[PDB]
């Protein structure tokens, strides 16, 4: 067996990576993060001990594959290394449950603050807006009984275009997003930005708010790269 | 021709410049090659026009500074200063409208990727072939004649030749590149301001500082350019004893951008 | 696995005639193809030869210019043109498959044979015709023109059987090395330029005709061919 | 039941023959003393006996 | 209800018999043994072809042929001599942090985020690599299901267990349990008898292969061990972890004998390998050099060149010649 | 060439 025929099988094999290495560039990978409660199955089954899941969905032509993670321990200071150059991270969290809402705040903490996770953006989906809208228009359970700063918590100049609702579903909705942003300033350089976005059950827009989020995140790994920044 | 008290202001100006040429220059092309490596498509055309510029430092200012100030009738000499020097040029015209290209296909349409290292060499290699395609018809042409000088060239007649081809490489080198480095760091500058403290001034130390290197390149190309039809229009002199002062300021004018592109990529590539 | 070969039969010398091999049961794009051709009454002829990827075709001289092998990996089938066909190619024309790795064991299956009839380093074996009862030890031995050695510290020579009215199967690779489905009465041994096929316990199915080639240099030049008889 | 399964694996542990420091660390060093020339990290090779040069 | 402190009671009755044959330590009895010396390393080979982040390597016990993991969903067969690409294999699973080499080489294995061993055969008469099994059954990652006794298998993380299954009928024989957290790495001894295993719960735990006991355990790190390694006579091992030391524990003493830090090194050990003699220990680290402890002195031998990202993989070859080390910047480097 | 000139070149 001639040791120049397996050369040309050596050359043969490598002609099949460098046309594997086309779709790896071109595919962008994510990462579902989140709670039981935060309706992160409904998100994947909106679009178009097994110990990981993969979703694959296009959006104007540009392959997204998620990893929705499952079938693993609590702890997981471990495998996150794993997913280290990663596009982005989506963290999904339920806002209607304000008592599981603040364990939601030192989850995002813990990966904002992450040796392995200093370069990644994250797209927050703060989710089920339909059912915090009745759990503030019928007034029964309030916010300011968890956290005791939310009676000095005014809503900005600039603040939700919406097309008609109560004005303590937007004071109270850019509260919740207040806390996420104030995580992603302090503790945090200007090396990954978070990106809040508002998600209702079944809606046919996250797609595009993937794809809108994420053409930002290469825009400035581009504009570090080049050097313009 | 020049009295040493008027050349030594002259030749202040012409050692400081290729001492920021083949220093800062220079030190680009080691700090890519060994302190960093960055061998994707992002820096192989900073290494070209880091290539270009260190050739016309040593190859077009210091040699045709001599001649300039008028012996040393090299008589292949003039063979290789009618087409090296002068496909250097064309390379370091032609490697900023690949990287004002380049920069294009990365800001405003980041989805389609272009770090193709086999690619990359096809037109780095590219625009070095055109470039002797488009030098070489004055350096086939290049004749040494003196009277009391030092070389000379020389062109074809039917004031045909001297007018089409330089109304060709003003028109290829000059109008072509510039056409495509207005419209590459508009639509860039059209993205970054439909897009707080932090980016806004990162997009004004980006983008007005990159349409400063524009207007840099079409004010001093372009009174370069015009000294070769200068004397095909209607005046038919070149013997004017103002000529010698004419032809060093729009050539310090035009190898200064051998001096910008180090100090525009030592203020962001290389300190941050 | 399994490779069956078409085409052959008579053909007037002057004419032409395509061969075809059809193969299944294997991944046929991975593995290189050769051709071996077998006279009537004679020893064993390498052919031709195309590689993974056509990418390498190599052929032997008496073949060169004539004959053009191809292959088509979407249908796994494998070719063989010939253009003017001369009456020293009546022969039987085998198929034999090559993978080339480190610990590859090329010449591993052969196909059936096509009788088509048409109306460098010699390996010598020291012997031809060794008739031994079964229980016995026998040792085949045959010698090269140049050393098989190569700088590596590999001996490029294969051991073969052509049992009666069969396809024949490799029995020992590298000088040393069994194959897949050989049981270990089979022994080689060599030196660079001597070597010895030993054969310890002898059965019915360890009767035919013995072949020896080396795989240095490309032209793949067989032995004569030593034949037991029971 | 979890309590009594960790009980009962420490009297697993409790009971193990034990060795003195001074006579396991000289078996580390006889073990390193002897084997040192059949090691080629510390004691390289010639250039001909080695496969990468 | 008088187990809770009955068995620290019982921890205190250890510690003191720990604490009895402690006459001496190792930096004592080899105060009189001659340093090994500077040890300069060149980079042989540099093997390209991942498309990103190399995980696990593993040699052969032919000392030639590497198995290379990386995060793109390929399996890389290298022949060390010739820099060749024996084979490529598409794995199922893009996340994949563990490789295996069977010393018969009929074998790979891999696992990863997916909670499976898939066994590849080499030797396949169709001339593909297929898969052989699919080792399901183990609740969270694998992490090292990457040794191989001949034919069944050992596996460890994810439920905090080790297992032992059995390839041919592809189920567990033994689980090992007794580990608190997520089980990193996992060394078989050169008689295939023991194997010793480490968790992120700061504890490296003997296990024996046959009766399925935890017969000893060693709790003398601050932070979780990445890596865990037999010296060459099976009666001591190393072990890495995230507090940048290296500590050498011994079976017969049951305790800790020497501990491998240095005040500059802050970043945490990802893999740890002994050379054929026992004297050298390559531990790789989060910043991108691998160093070279003296086993008997504590001391900095050399120190492997640069990488460009994180150290992952290290493996000091059968024969002793050669040290593999791959990391996250896609390539193997191939030492001596 | 015979009296004056200038060619500077580029």
């Amino acid at each position: 067996a001639e040791d120049k025929a397996a050369v040309e099988r050596s050359k043969m094999i490598e002609k099949q990576l460098q046309k594997d290495k086309q779709v790896y560039r071109r595919t962008l990978r994510l990462l579902l993060l989140g709670a039981d409660n935060s309706g992160k199955s409904t998100i994947v089954k909106q679009m178009r001990t097994s110990g990981i899941f993969e979703t694959k969905f296009q959006v104007d032509k540009v392959n997204f594959h998620m990893f929705d993670v499952g079938a693993q321990r609590d702890e997981r200071r471990k495998w996150i290394q794993c997913f280290n150059d990663v596009t982005a991270i989506i963290f999904v969290v339920d806002s209607s449950d304000y008592n599981r809402l603040q364990e939601a705040l030192n989850d995002f903490d813990s990966i904002w603050n992450n040796r392995w996770l200093r370069t990644i953006s994250v797209i927050l989906f703060l989710n089920k807006q339909d059912l915090l809208a009745e759990k503030v228009l019928a007034g029964k359970s309030k916010i300011e009984d968890y956290f005791p700063e939310f009676a000095r918590y005014t809503t900005p100049e600039d603040a939700t275009p919406e097309p008609g609702e109560d004005p303590r579903v937007t004071r109270a909705k850019y509260f919740i997003r207040k806390e996420f942003v104030d995580i992603s300033t302090a503790s945090g350089d200007g090396r990954h930005i978070c990106y809040p976005h508002f998600t209702c059950s079944v809606d046919t827009e996250n797609a595009r708010r993937i794809f809108n989020d994420c053409k930002d995140i290469i825009l400035q790994m581009n504009l570090r790269e080049y050097n313009l920044v | 021709s020049m009295p040493s008290w008027q050349l030594a202001l002259w030749a202040t100006a012409y050692l400081a410049l290729v001492l920021v040429a083949v220093t800062g220059n220079a030190i680009v092309i080691w700090i890519i090659l060994a302190h960093r490596r960055m061998r994707t498509v992002t820096n192989y055309f900073i290494v070209n026009l880091a290539l270009a510029d260190l050739c016309m430092a040593a190859f077009n200012a210091a040699f045709n500074f001599v001649y300039a100030s008028h012996w040393y009738f090299g008589r292949a000499f003039c063979y290789f200063q009618n087409l090296f020097p002068i496909t250097a040029m064309f390379v370091s015209i032609y490697s900023m409208t690949a990287i004002a290209a380049d920069r294009y296909m990365a800001i405003v349409h980041p989805f389609q990727p272009r770090l193709s290292a086999p690619s990359t060499k096809a037109v780095i290699a590219g625009i070095w072939l055109v470039a002797l395609a488009l030098a070489s018809p004055q350096c086939f042409y290049s004749t040494v004649t003196m009277d009391q000088g030092a070389t000379k060239c020389v062109v074809a007649w039917p004031g045909k030749t001297l007018l089409l081809y330089h109304l060709v490489v003003i028109a290829l080198i000059y109008f072509l590149p510039l056409a495509v480095m207005f419209v590459a760091y508009s639509v860039i500058g059209l993205t970054l301001w439909r897009r707080n403290l932090r980016h806004l001034q990162a997009m004004k130390k980006f983008v007005k500082t990159m349409v400063l290197v524009v207007l840099t390149f079409a004010i001093c190309w372009l009174p370069y350019h015009l000294y070769f039809i200068l004397g095909s229009f209607q005046e038919d002199i070149y013997c004017h004893k103002f000529i010698q002062q004419v032809y060093l300021a729009l050539f310090w004018l035009a190898m200064s951008s051998t001096m910008y592109n180090p100090i525009i990529y030592c203020c962001l590539n290389h300190r941050f | 696995v399994q490779l069956v070969e078409s085409g052959g039969g008579l053909v007037q010398p002057g004419g032409s005639r395509k061969l075809s091999c059809s193969a299944s049961g294997f991944a046929f794009s991975s593995f290189g193809m050769h051709w071996v051709r077998q006279a009537p009454e004679k020893g064993l002829e390498w052919v031709a030869y195309i590689s993974s990827g056509s990418g390498t075709i190599y052929y032997a001289d008496t073949v060169k210019g004539r004959f053009t092998i191809s292959r088509d990996d979407p249908k796994n089938t494998l070719f063989l043109q010939m253009t003017s066909l001369r009456s020293e190619d009546t022969a039987m024309y085998y198929c034999v498959r090559s993978i080339y790795y480190y610990g590859s064991s090329p010449f591993d299956f052969w196909g059936q044979g096509t009788t088509l009839t048409v109306s460098d380093i010699v390996m010598t074996q020291a012997t031809s015709s060794v008739p031994v009862t079964p229980g016995e030890s026998v040792s085949i031995s045959c010698r090269s023109s140049k050393s098989l050695l190569h700088s590596n510290g590999n001996t490029y020579l294969y051991w073969f059987l052509q049992r009666p009215g069969q396809s024949p199967q490799l029995l020992i690779y590298r000088m040393s090395n069994l194959a897949s489905g050989v049981p270990d009465r089979f022994s080689g041994s060599g030196s660079g330029t001597a070597f010895t096929l030993t054969i310890s316990r002898l059965e019915a199915e360890d009767v035919g005709v013995y072949y020896c080639m080396q795989h240095l240099e490309y032209p793949l030049t067989f032995g004569a061919g030593t034949k037991l008889e029971l | 039941a979890q309590a009594r399964k960790l009980v009962e694996q420490l009297k697993m542990e409790a009971n193990i023959d034990r060795i003195k420091v001074s006579k396991a660390a000289a078996d580390l060093m006889a073990y390193c003393e002897a084997h040192a020339k059949e090691d080629p990290l510390l004691t390289p090779v010639p250039a001909s006996e080695n496969p990468f040069r | 209800d008088q187990l809770r402190q009955e068995a620290e009671q019982l921890k205190n009755q250890i510690r003191d018999a720990r604490k009895a044959c402690a006459d001496a330590t190792l930096s004592q009895i080899t105060n009189n043994i001659d340093p090994v010396g500077r040890i300069q390393m060149r980079t042989r080979r540099t093997l390209r072809g991942h498309l990103a982040k190399i995980y696990a390597m593993h040699w052969g016990t032919d000392s030639r042929l590497l198995v290379s993991a990386s995060q793109d969903g390929k399996l890389i067969i290298w022949d060390s001599y010739t820099t060749n690409k024996v084979h490529a294999i598409p794995l199922r699973s893009s996340w994949v942090m563990t490789c295996a080499y069977a010393p018969s080489g009929n074998y790979v294995a891999c696992g990863g985020l997916d909670n499976i061993c898939s066994i590849y055969n080499l030797k396949t008469r169709e001339g593909n690599v297929r898969v052989s099994r699919e080792l399901a059954g183990h609740t969270g990652y694998l992490s090292c299901c990457r040794f191989l006794d001949d034919n069944q298998i050992v596996t460890s993380s994810g439920d905090t267990t080790c297992a032992l299954w059995d390839i041919e009928t592809g189920q567990q024989t033994t689980t090992f349990t007794g580990h608190t957290g997520d089980v990193m790495s996992l060394s078989l001894a050169p008689d295939t008898r023991l194997f010793v295993s480490g968790a992120c719960d700061a504890s490296a735990k003997l296990w024996d292969v046959r009766e399925g006991m935890c017969r000893q355990t060693f709790t003398g790190h601050e932070s979780d061990i990445n890596a865990i390694c037999f010296f060459p006579n099976g009666n001591a091992f190393a072990t890495g972890s995230d507090d940048a030391t290296c500590r050498l524990f011994d079976l017969r003493a049951d305790q800790e004998l020497m501990t491998y830090s240095h005040d500059n090194i802050i970043c945490g050990i990802t893999s740890v390998s002994f050379s054929k003699s026992g004297r050298l220990l390559l531990a790789g680290y989060d910043d991108f050099n691998c160093n070279v402890w003296d086993a008997l002195k504590a001391d900095r031998a050399g120190v492997l060149a640069g990488h460009d990202n994180r150290v992952s993989c290290l493996g000091v070859t059968d024969d002793g010649m050669a040290v593999a080390t791959g990391s996250w910047d896609s390539f193997l480097k191939i030492w001596n | 060439h015979k009296t004056d000139s200038f060619v500077g070149l580029m």
